[PDB]
């Protein structure tokens, strides 16, 4: 008797930590996905920082040649 | 009533499981479901977790304190296998219990769906807060 | 540049494929060896300078599967593209879709995976799941899920075979219809329906066969799928571009179900017979006889609507057929939309596989069509749902998988929603 | 693959599984001998195939008269669960007794075939409801393999009590203690009954001396024609499960009549034609059925047809189109396209095709009424009752049997007309 | 001998379990590790506007000196 | 090389080494005349092959019959070392009165055949506990090996009192004597009992006239299964010490439970696959063993197998992994990988494979408990002594025989549950 209560347990056991494991398994998809979206956010600002030091780059070489003529 | 209460929410927990198996018998998510789950006043639960667990007060508890609340409460405190009630809701760094754990554990385990998560560990914060 | 990627899962879908390939090597020249004695879109490099499909011919039961590794066919598909379960999905939608999905979801996703990495410029992805069975219902689903939450931005043509008017190889079909609907609306961002009937009356009474078969079905689909990406395989005329097919075609991206046709499907024995003008084909063309699916030309007003031009078409003459469609009184479209028309012409003729009941002309033209017709379709399934969910039938076969009841009422008012904007959309002002 | 395990139960079920292997055997080419000249077959040492075949009964000389005729070499020798004493007509040792020491060498014996395969898709039961070793013994083994593999399909090719006469006087008693211990744990019982097969064997096929090996081999080809769309190729295929779905709406009514084609005269299989809608004129004909009961004098809660030879799918369409167009309210309406089509793309032994018609409907409730009315007749007049209750059984238990079979019938008369 | 195939199945299924279990923990732990990663990606996002503020005062003062 | 050398003692060991004997002339191809048509085998010239096997025994009708038998050629006729009075089931005359006087031409003979060889790698003693000759006699010779060479491995093949019945009334006194002068000086001791053996050729094994020879035949093969892993090739090679040190972690509990396949029925030769999964269900059954004790009662304490055969290695390794997966808690749990697995390159004599399972389990522990029961019993009521107190013994050191067997099964129990 005590054997088949304790075997009915192990098996309620098991079946909660199946559901454990597949809870986790799928909030892991969740952070696959978060982190594929945030990581081409991130790649933006790369991007964002790049263009801009051509754009200062460019604000700086016209002034410099008005240097020169308004003189 | 110390150790037949630890007794009492296994076994209730034991025929809860039953009738949950009964239902279907007879017909960032983490953090999206811990900061809607219970906000209550737990300054209660943070000042008396930290007063009867909270040593040296460093974000981090070991299996050392729980083992000697273990003892102090009268309990056989088995040499070892505290080590599996201290490891169960580990989750991100294997021996590593900080106060922000404590939260996500707590929490998980009070407002949830079903439970059975750990079923476990958090029974003795339902005893702290009990007495 | 364009390459396009196939799935073929459950077993229509798979036996579609198999003809599908079976008719793309013949057209390219290719033989069943994987040896040829253009073909970028289809056909990858070995590095032995022979081809391999860029597709997958997914299933849980392995029968066909067997079928076409052991068949002619097994020199053309890679074996890591040929994945088999040991058990089905039991028709239902749970059985596919929640408990065998999940360890086949993740190996399919892992071969597509390393295969668009394979290939260098997709450009759109063809989904062929016969919905009437739980794994073309379920596993379809989630493919065409995690195949949106993976990739996303690039286009998904789903030619998805619904359970068919009232004939049906399965009579579990409403439920595991409607509940992949739901993912069939977002994840197949151009879906064009397949049903049986129309196909049916076609091989009956348009090529004279008196019994038409799968094999022949299927071959009938690949050549119509074939005078669909001849624009991209060969050169046109003027080419079309099929991301302009879905600027063209989805007014909005509530109604981006379509159908389709073909022409000319004549046997050889009237073909030397007929004059098959380019003008004459253009009626055929819209002709309802000739529908492909089961809607009504005059139940819906066209919205959208591509034509495939395909072999020696001078432009004047697909010119002029479209006046004369947009003259005459038995065409009609929507208000808002004036000119809803859109052709490619392109300078391949069809090509003729051996032992087909079909005929080589000069001249093909294949239709889709974006109109608020298969609102019908919809609502015909709708009838068998709630005549079979009002008296909770094999429900039991649902929730004893994983599965709650709501969703087959959120999935039935899901495509309600359909149904409603389909008719909201085309009105008048 | 899709694993059968061929488990016998009383000298009908062994019989009937004794000629079931040798038209297998006969089909897949396979001698008496076990060679090839494992679906259903095991691989052995020495280029044999062995049927996963277990016999188990109460008595011997079924199994030794099993062993005797040919194909005997098939079954190996540990599979013959062997019982001495006999449970005499008596559901009590059939079930209680006997049962109570013989499940666990068939125990044993089914972890061994079970383990022996990957994935065991489905079970095989064939038993009676009348013998008390038949009934109670397969019956308990039924609840057994239902306690340890909840996730199989469980199937009983099951005989009833024949309505004329009864074979044993206790056929009531052991039928309705059957029923009452087959509803919740068996999935699919495809009811036959001795009458009705020798029906089918004598009046379309001029058989004047028929025998028990005949029957067998008629039921044996429907049973190899059930399945037989599972290991075979073909257009559109099934198996179990999809049929199991297809055929119950309901855990309940999941007791299926059963037929097979095509079967005529001999003398006049020259002068008709064959054709599928003669294979559907044939089995749509009411009489063509396995089973005390015309389906017509009731209604067809759903229905599936499995093909075998390699015609079109026009035909399986216009098929179930036009059956359901004239019989639709022999048919239920309440639920729509009821019928279910497949194929299986190969022909029988030396003929051209081949179809088998399985059906959930509601007219095996008035089957389950008369044991039942049988038993009640017996039961409060107490006939043949210390048999029962002289072994650790009371008639509580044979009252809650009885009232349980009048529950299922009352759930299957009102689906019959359930209607919105 | 019910009883020693019941803990059979049992140590097998815990344990394998439980393997699965901590690899998902470590996939979760991959989490911990980016989603900082990606924070200081973000810090490295506000070098936007204030480098492009760079730019654009800079701008500000070149154009003006220029008209 | 790393030679053997065959002692033999009372008529059972004599009748275990002729049959063994037989096994290896018949596996070497070696007839019965001591041709071939060196580490067990002489050379000799003329071409003959003598293997340097010695019978010892106090009664020479023994001598004489194995010496009758086939086979009998093979030893040759200095080593049999004849007695004349038998000890007559009296361990004091077998090991008091005539040991002190046979002890020294049996060491003239063992040094003979241990200079014979270069490197005498492990001994070989096949014996009794029951009868006086073979107890006495037998743990006499073992004492005195043990005396002059510390060095080698001492290994027998010990048959002890049976569970339902003693062989001879004072079993229990020669066996307990046997076992307290075998503890210290005997470095294996392979468990055998006539009775398991009895139930492991009637079993599966369709045996119903056995006889001696065929138990003989049996163990012998078992004992040239243990060791054929030595003369012959192997991927994975092992010894007598390499199996000493993965079985013993204390020089105490070093007695060991023997096992060996294949071995299933004739008549069901065929309807069985052979495959080495089939080998571990086949041993790794409780009822494969040859001592009267299921191991699945105590825990191993360790285990050891040797493979003889062709195959993989991915085999064994799945083998060991899987079995301790689920017999875990049936082994101890506080040493790790408790199973050692080794391979000899070569099949058995007209059969696909061989498997020898060693096992230092403490399940033994309740044989050694109902042999010193037995003792106690005739012991504290004086039954059956002045047969050794009357022979220059004393039950001093009968006391000091039965509280060493209960110290060594206070060891074995306290060993099996000891965890940390
Ligand atoms: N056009 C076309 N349709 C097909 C073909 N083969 C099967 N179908 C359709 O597919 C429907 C069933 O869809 P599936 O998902 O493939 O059925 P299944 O593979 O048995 O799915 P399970 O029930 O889970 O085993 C049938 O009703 C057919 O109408 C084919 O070769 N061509
Ligand atoms: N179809 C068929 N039925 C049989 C055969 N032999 C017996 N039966 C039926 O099986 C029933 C006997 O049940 P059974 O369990 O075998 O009897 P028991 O072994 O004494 O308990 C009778 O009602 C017979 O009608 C046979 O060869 N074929
Ligand atoms: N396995 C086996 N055991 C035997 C055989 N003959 C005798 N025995 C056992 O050996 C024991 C006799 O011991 P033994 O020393 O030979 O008797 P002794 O020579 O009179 O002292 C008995 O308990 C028998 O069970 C045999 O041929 N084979
Ligand atoms: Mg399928």
């Amino acid at each position: 008797d005590k054997v088949m209560i304790k075997f009915n347990e192990a098996q309620s056991i098991r079946k909660t930590y199946e559901q454990i494991v597949k809870r986790l398994k799928e909030e892991r998809v969740g952070y696959d996905n978060q982190l594929a979206a945030i990581e081409r956010s991130l790649k933006g600002k790369e991007h964002d920082f790049e263009e801009l030091l051509l754009l200062a780059h460019d604000a700086t070489h016209a002034k410099e040649l008005a240097a020169a003529e308004l003189k | 009533k110390p150790s037949v209460m630890g007794q009492t929410a296994n076994a209730s927990k034991n025929l809860k499981k039953t009738e949950k198996s009964s239902e279907e018998e007879i017909m960032n998510n983490n953090i999206s479901s811990a900061q809607i789950k219970d906000n209550n006043q737990s300054t209660t639960k943070d000042n008396n977790a930290n007063k009867k667990e909270g040593s040296e007060g460093k974000d981090y508890f070991t299996a050392k304190d729980v083992a000697i609340i273990l003892h102090d409460l009268g309990y056989v405190a088995t040499k070892a296998e505290i080590e599996q009630m201290i490891w169960e809701v580990d989750e991100n760094l294997d021996n590593k219990v900080n106060s922000y754990e404590f939260n996500l554990m707590y929490r998980r385990c009070r407002y949830d769906k079903t439970g059975l998560e750990p079923r476990n560990l958090y029974n003795l914060v339902q005893f702290l807060m009990y007495l | 540049m364009r390459e396009v990627i196939s799935i073929h899962v459950g077993q229509g879908g798979i036996q579609v494929g198999n003809a599908c390939w079976e008719l793309f090597c013949l057209e390219h020249g290719i033989q069943p060896d994987g040896q040829m004695p253009a073909f970028n879109t289809f056909f990858s490099e070995t590095g032995a300078g022979k081809h391999v499909p860029r597709a997958v011919f997914l299933d849980l039961e392995p029968t066909v599967i067997d079928e076409v590794r052991t068949g002619t066919y097994r020199q053309l598909f890679h074996p890591e593209q040929l994945i088999s379960g040991k058990e089905d999905a039991a028709n239902n939608f749970a059985r596919g879709h929640y408990t065998i999905g999940k360890e086949i979801v993740d190996l399919c996703l892992d071969r597509i995976r390393k295969l668009a990495d394979n290939c260098t410029g997709l450009q759109g992805f063809l989904v062929f799941n016969s919905v009437g069975g739980g794994t073309g219902s379920g596993l379809g689903s989630l493919l065409l899920e995690r195949l949106s939450v993976d990739y996303g931005k690039k286009s998904k043509l789903g030619f998805t075979i619904y359970p068919s008017p009232q004939v049906s190889t399965a009579v579990v079909e409403p439920y595991n219809s409607i509940l992949s609907t739901h993912s069939l609306l977002e994840h197949t961002d151009v879906a064009v329906m397949l049903d049986n009937e129309a196909i049916y009356d076609i091989c009956r009474r348009n090529l004279d066969i008196e019994r038409p078969t799968y094999t022949n079905l299927n071959r009938l689909i690949a050549q119509v799928i074939s005078s669909l990406t001849a624009s991209l395989r060969f050169d046109g005329a003027l080419n079309v571009d099929i991301t302009e097919f879905q600027t063209n075609l989805v007014p909005y991206p509530r109604i981006h179900f379509m159908l389709s046709s073909y022409a000319p499907i004549i046997s050889a024995e009237k073909a030397y017979h007929e004059q098959l003008s380019v003008a004459e084909i253009t009626n055929s063309a819209f002709e309802p006889a000739n529908m492909m699916a089961k809607c009504d030309p005059r139940h819906g007003k066209y919205m959208a609507c591509s034509m495939m031009y395909r072999g020696d078409v001078v432009p004047k003459d697909v010119n002029a057929s479209i006046a004369t469609i947009k003259t005459k009184r038995t065409i009609q479209f929507v208000d808002w939309c004036p000119t809803g028309f859109k052709v490619g012409i392109n300078y391949q003729p069809p090509t003729v596989v051996p032992g087909g009941d079909l005929a080589k002309v000069m001249r093909a033209v294949c239709m889709i069509s974006n109109s608020t017709a298969i609102a019908e379709v919809f609502s015909r399934l709708d009838h068998k749902f709630d005549l079979m969910y009002a008296k909770r039938a094999f429900v039991h076969w649902y929730v004893g998988e994983g599965m709650e009841e709501g969703e087959f009422s959120e999935a039935r008012e899901d495509l309600a929603a359909l149904e409603k904007d389909y008719e909201e959309v085309g009105i008048e002002t | 693959m899709r694993e059968i395990v061929h488990i016998q139960g009383g000298q009908c079920g062994n019989q009937i599984g004794a000629k079931f292997w040798e038209v297998i055997s006969d089909e897949h080419g396979i001698d008496p001998t076990g060679t090839y000249h494992n679906v259903y077959y095991n691989e052995a040492t020495g280029g044999r195939y062995v049927p996963r075949a277990i016999l188990m009964d109460l008595e011997p000389g079924t199994m030794d008269s099993v062993r005797a005729g040919p194909f005997g070499q098939l079954f190996r020798p540990d599979n013959f669960v062997f019982g001495q004493t006999g449970a005499g007509n008596n559901w009590a040792k059939g079930h209680y007794t006997e049962g109570a020491e013989l499940i666990d060498s068939v125990l044993d014996v089914v972890r061994k075939e079970a383990e022996g395969c990957d994935c065991l898709q489905g079970f095989q039961i064939t038993h009676s409801l009348g013998g008390g070793t038949g009934s109670g013994m397969g019956t308990l083994l039924i609840s057994k393999v239902r306690e340890e593999y909840p996730d199989r399909i469980m199937e009983t090719f099951s005989v009833v009590p024949s309505p004329k006469v009864s074979d044993t006087v206790v056929e009531p008693y052991n039928a309705t203690l059957s029923v009452h211990q087959l509803v919740e744990n068996a999935d699919e019982c495809m009811v036959i009954d001795n009458e009705a097969l020798y029906d089918i064997c004598f009046r379309t096929l001029k058989l004047t001396t028929p025998t028990y090996g005949d029957l067998n081999h008629l039921v044996s080809a429907a049973m190899s024609g059930v399945t037989c769309c599972l290991r075979f190729p073909g257009q559109l295929n099934s198996d179990l499960r999809k049929l199991a779905v297809n055929l119950i709406p309901f855990p309940r009514l999941h007791f299926f009549m059963i037929g097979f084609a095509p079967l005529t005269s001999r003398g006049s299989q020259q002068y008709r034609a064959l054709t599928v809608p003669e294979l559907t004129q044939q089995m749509f004909d009411a009489k063509n059925m396995m089973c005390a009961a015309d389906p017509r004098h009731g209604r067809y809660l759903t229905a599936s047809a499995l093909f075998r030879g390699r015609m079109s799918t026009k035909e399986v369409d216009e098929q179930m189109l036009n059956v359901q167009n004239k019989n639709s309210s022999y048919f239920v309406e309440w639920i729509p396209n009821n019928i279910k089509s497949s194929i299986c793309d190969i022909p029988p032994k030396g003929l051209k095709m081949a179809v088998t018609f399985v059906g959930n409907s509601t007219a095996i409730q008035e089957m389950f009424k008369r044991v039942a009315e049988q038993f009640t007749a017996m039961f409060r007049r107490k006939a043949f009752l210390h048999w029962y209750t002289g072994e650790g059984m009371d008639e509580m238990e044979f009252t809650e049997a009885e009232s349980n079979m009048n529950d299922l019938v009352s759930e299957y008369q009102q689906y019959q007309d359930a209607t919105a | 001998q019910k009883f020693n195939e019941a803990i059979a199945v049992n140590k097998q299924l815990r344990q394998q379990i439980d393997s699965l279990r901590r690899e998902r923990v470590i996939f979760d732990n991959l989490y911990k590790k980016l989603e900082k990663e990606l924070h200081e990606k973000r810090k490295q996002m506000a070098n936007i506007i204030e480098t492009a503020n760079t730019a654009y005062e800079e701008r500000d003062r070149a154009n003006d000196q220029i008209q």
